[PDB]
């Protein structure tokens, strides 16, 4: 009667919608999936892949050609 | 007269298009219904006469613009539109040159092969009616119609896709009476929609190689971002089925970026990480998916969404509500052995379900999954495995409180198969007992186990004599669940007899459990440990031979998890001794 | 009713969900329920209804279903039935509520919606269960269930406090046909130590035209002849 409500009272987080928070969540999902990504095995498996190498190049501050050729050779 | 009718059709088309472009949620639909009444009355006015050739391409433009705005508002095709097409087709046929649409279309296209200047309106009619047959799943004869439109000696092309590619729009659509949509704009729609449908069907029916081609076709061309997300998600699903994880993940990332609705991608991600065994990442993906689903226009035109079917349960695009996924998280957290986290998740779930009076509703899992008592049981199992037995009693007390009026009056308890008691009542007493065990109360534990056993033997859950209500179809009926649960309670009682020093009673209970469920082996381990304590040699070997003579189907999770909790780690080591 | 000749034409600003095919509707606390005709399959929907005093809006549809059982003068009727603990409907008693709707409804403390149709079928829908989307379509055979099949159309559904010995906790469930098939359901718990329902399909005279429910198991109905009354107490 009482301990039941005591369990259940502090649980709910009524909505917390916050469209600004949504993009942080989206970025965190992308970070997780890219963290499990592996580009060498990906190449071992199109325009998506070019965009992936562009993402790596944007991270490393390198012109795409260098990283593309390195991954290709490896 | 036809000047007035044509100005009226053009007026209602301008009105409908103003409604599409502008307006708010009311004024849009109000203007649309006004235009719809207008086009209905104008079709009545034109059909009142025995219309000739020059009245024909205005009447057909009206009929097409009327079916469009009918189906864009109803948000789905039906047979009134098909009968209107039949009306317009007999109106074309009885001017120049009856039974049904296929032969009527063949004869009308024979008449069009005489080249009357209305082929721009005939192609538009074909677009709408091809949309209708597609959304109605009338796939075979659509090929026949389009094969009759194009050359006849290309009849060997049974595949719809090349035939739809060859089907051209007839003209550049010169200054005719105005229209809501052109046949090329219908062609691209029909292409992507049929490609999507064929791809998804091939995925669901175990062709996740054939599906890629159709889905890449649906990607290449006019593909609204909402549908592009679903395509990428289905390609992720196809790659995950083949084996290829990395291409899958790539498509899923594309879906996340492009999407404003990124639930099904994270669901598929979780289903992938489950194959790889990266359980931590699975739980993290589901944790994100819940927060994602936390957040909550109809154009007067024929778009793809109108034609795509609502998804099934086998599909990768089924994503239920926050509650129906919070239950996935909690279930998958409990199946792995993270029961503390699972307890917090399950209490969050029950808070959502039972504190839902004021705000928008949060539903329970669907009736493939567990019934609403099974959810409480799973919660209490989790709280036991955590070490929160004094909360696993308050769960069970609240469950029996709330269903008192349903419980049997246990006067058959005095009068001692016939009476009815659903499994979850017995199971409640069982968990309620193991809680007291963890708190150290032999007497009241054995009390509760005995109560469970009485309800299990002196009552039948499978009393489908009178269908009186809603009931659990599968979980709280299974004879496998009944026998496993009998065995569970016998064992949980026998261990307390062992604790008390009543090994003969313990032997009776273990023997009975072996008689009940001979294919669990926890029974045999406990029995043989007791016989090795008391009278080793002959009886032990007699049951060894039974085991090797003997040598999971669909159980509920509260039972699976109860067994995995009570079973000892040193089972096989002792059973080879 | 404040509404800032005594005749007043209604402005189309007041229209909310102009579905232009809806044949019936009802209302609960913060929720609206409609029932809309189409081709062969008729379909129940469920909308928000804004709790705060605002511009009177529908909101967005929480859920839909399709009453697949119905394949077609007499409109359908809807009636809301809530249990004790959780509104223009009826509050039943826990015994009858659990007998008719089950444990899911009893635990969720869920209101239920009874739709009586011109076929004469009398179908129940639990609301909490009716939350759907384009990614999660409602399954009819799971979600809509069928109490009783009167052969003839439905006029009235109600509930009575028989044993009366505003918020009344009813014990009886009443329905009424055009031709006079009354139907009453009650809780027994009789004869085997088990909860059972007591049905009675009575057969009153007359084409019934209207009905109501008054204090203490009385049901005022009407015929083309006279206004009559029935007592179940
Ligand atoms: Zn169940």
């Amino acid at each position: 009667r009482r301990a039941w409500a005591e369990l259940l009272a502090g649980r709910v987080k009524r909505e917390k919608y916050n469209p600004e928070r949504a993009q942080k969540l989206k970025e965190s999902a992308v970070r997780l999936l890219r963290s499990h990504q592996d580009l060498n095995a990906l190449l071992l498996e199109s325009s998506f892949i070019g965009s992936a190498l562009q993402d790596q190049a944007s991270r490393l501050g390198v012109p795409v050609g260098i990283l593309s050729a390195g991954m290709v050779a490896s | 007269c036809l000047d007035l009718w044509r100005e009226k059709n053009d007026r209602l088309v301008r009105q409908a298009k103003v409604a599409q472009n502008s307006g708010l949620t009311l004024r849009r639909q109000q203007l649309a219904q006004d235009a719809l009444e207008g086009l209905r009355g104008l079709l009545h006015s034109l059909q009142g006469l025995p219309a000739a050739v020059p009245v024909l391409p205005l009447e057909l433009t009206v009929t097409c613009n009327f079916i469009i705005l009918r189906a864009s508002l109803a948000q789905g095709f039906t047979e009134d539109q098909a009968q209107d097409i039949q009306r317009s087709l007999e109106r074309v046929l009885e001017t120049q040159e009856e039974q049904g649409l296929r032969e009527l279309w063949d004869s009308v296209l024979r008449a069009s092969c005489l080249l009357p200047e209305l082929l721009s309106a005939l192609h538009r009619l074909v677009g709408l009616q091809a949309a209708l047959w597609l959304s109605a799943d009338r796939l075979g004869d659509l090929a026949l119609l389009l094969e009759t439109l194009n050359g006849s000696q290309s009849g060997a092309s049974k595949d719809l896709l090349l035939l739809l590619k060859t089907w051209s729009p007839p003209a550049e659509e010169l200054d005719a009476p105005l229209t809501l949509q052109d046949a090329q704009g219908l062609k691209d729609v029909l292409l992507t929609a049929f490609a999507y449908r064929q791809g998804l069907q091939e995925l669901i029916t175990g062709n996740p190689d054939k599906a890629l081609s159709s889905l890449h076709e649906a990607a290449s061309g006019l593909c609204p971002r909402p549908v592009l997300v679903q395509v990428y998600t289905a390609l992720g699903s196809c790659h995950r089925k083949m084996g290829n994880p990395q291409r899958a993940l790539l498509y899923l990332v594309a879906a996340l970026k492009e999407g404003s609705a990124w639930g099904p991608p994270l669901l598929e991600a979780s289903r992938l990480y489950q194959q790889l065994g990266d359980t931590t990442a699975e739980l993290e993906s589901l944790e994100l998916l819940v927060e994602a689903l936390n957040v909550p226009a109809p154009q007067f035109l024929i778009e793809v969404e109108l034609l795509l079917p609502p998804p099934d349960l086998a599909s990768p695009l089924h994503c239920g509500t926050q509650s129906q996924t919070k239950h996935i998280l909690a279930s998958r957290c409990l199946q792995t052995g993270r029961a503390g986290d699972a307890a917090e998740h399950y209490l969050d779930l029950l808070a959502l379900l039972l504190d839902s009076s004021e705000p928008r509703f949060s539903p329970p899992p669907s009736p493939p999954g567990p019934c609403m008592p099974e959810v409480f049981l799973e919660a209490a199992v989790a709280l036991i495995q955590a070490g929160r037995a004094q909360d696993a009693l308050t769960l069970c007390e609240e469950l029996l409180s709330r269903t008192s009026s349903l419980l049997p009056k246990m006067s058959r308890l005095w009068e001692d198969e016939l009476p009815y008691c659903p499994l979850w009542v017995s199971a409640t007493h069982l968990l309620q007992g193991q809680a007291w065990v963890q708190l150290g109360a032999q007497k009241v534990a054995i009390s509760e186990f005995s109560r469970c056993l009485e309800l299990l033997f002196r009552a039948t859950p499978e009393e489908k004599e009178q269908g009186a209500a809603f009931n659990c179809e599968q979980g709280c009926k299974s004879d496998a669940a009944l026998q496993q649960l009998r065995a569970a309670a016998l064992i949980s009682r026998g261990l307390e007899w062992v604790a008390s020093g009543q090994d003969t009673k313990a032997l009776q209970d273990f023997l009975l459990s072996v008689q009940m469920c001979p294919g669990n082996r926890d029974t045999y381990f406990h029995l043989l440990q007791t016989l090795k304590r008391l009278d080793r040699r002959d009886e032990a070997t007699a049951l060894w031979w039974r085991l090797e003579a003997q040598t999971l189907w669909s159980l509920p999770l509260y039972l699976e998890s109860y067994l995995s909790w009570i079973r000892p780690s040193d089972r096989d080591a002792f059973l080879e001794e | 009713l404040d509404h800032p000749s005594p005749v007043i034409p209604v402005d189309p600003d007041a229209c909310i969900l102009p579905d232009a095919a809806l044949c019936a509707f009802t209302l609960l606390d913060s929720v609206l329920v409609t029932l809309v005709q189409g081709p062969a399959r008729w379909k129940m929907q469920l909308f928000e209804q804004p709790c705060p005093g605002e511009d009177p809006r529908p909101g967005g549809q929480i859920g839909e279903v399709e009453l697949s059982s119905y394949t077609p003068h007499f409109l359908p009727v809807l009636c809301s039935v809530s249990p004790s603990g959780s509104s223009g409907g009826f509050t039943l008693e826990d015994a009858l509520f659990g007998l008719l709707f089950g444990a899911d409804a009893t635990l969720l403390q869920s209101p239920v919606v009874l739709c009586g149709l011109p076929d004469g079928q009398l179908c129940c829908v639990i609301l909490k269960a009716l939350v759907t989307s384009r990614s999660a379509p409602g399954d009819p055979n799971a979600l809509v269930k069928i109490l009783h099949h009167l052969e003839e159309p439905v006029i009235f559904i109600g509930a009575l406090k028989t044993e009366p010995q505003e918020d009344v906790h009813c014990d009886c469930l009443v329905a009424f046909g055009h031709h006079g098939r009354m139907l009453a359901i009650k809780a027994s718990w009789d004869e085997s130590g088990k909860l059972v329902p007591e049905l009675r399909e009575y057969c009153l005279p007359g084409p019934v035209l209207c009905a109501a429910c008054g204090g203490g198991g009385r049901v005022y109905h009407s015929t083309p002849s006279d206004l009559c009354v029935v007592d179940l107490s």
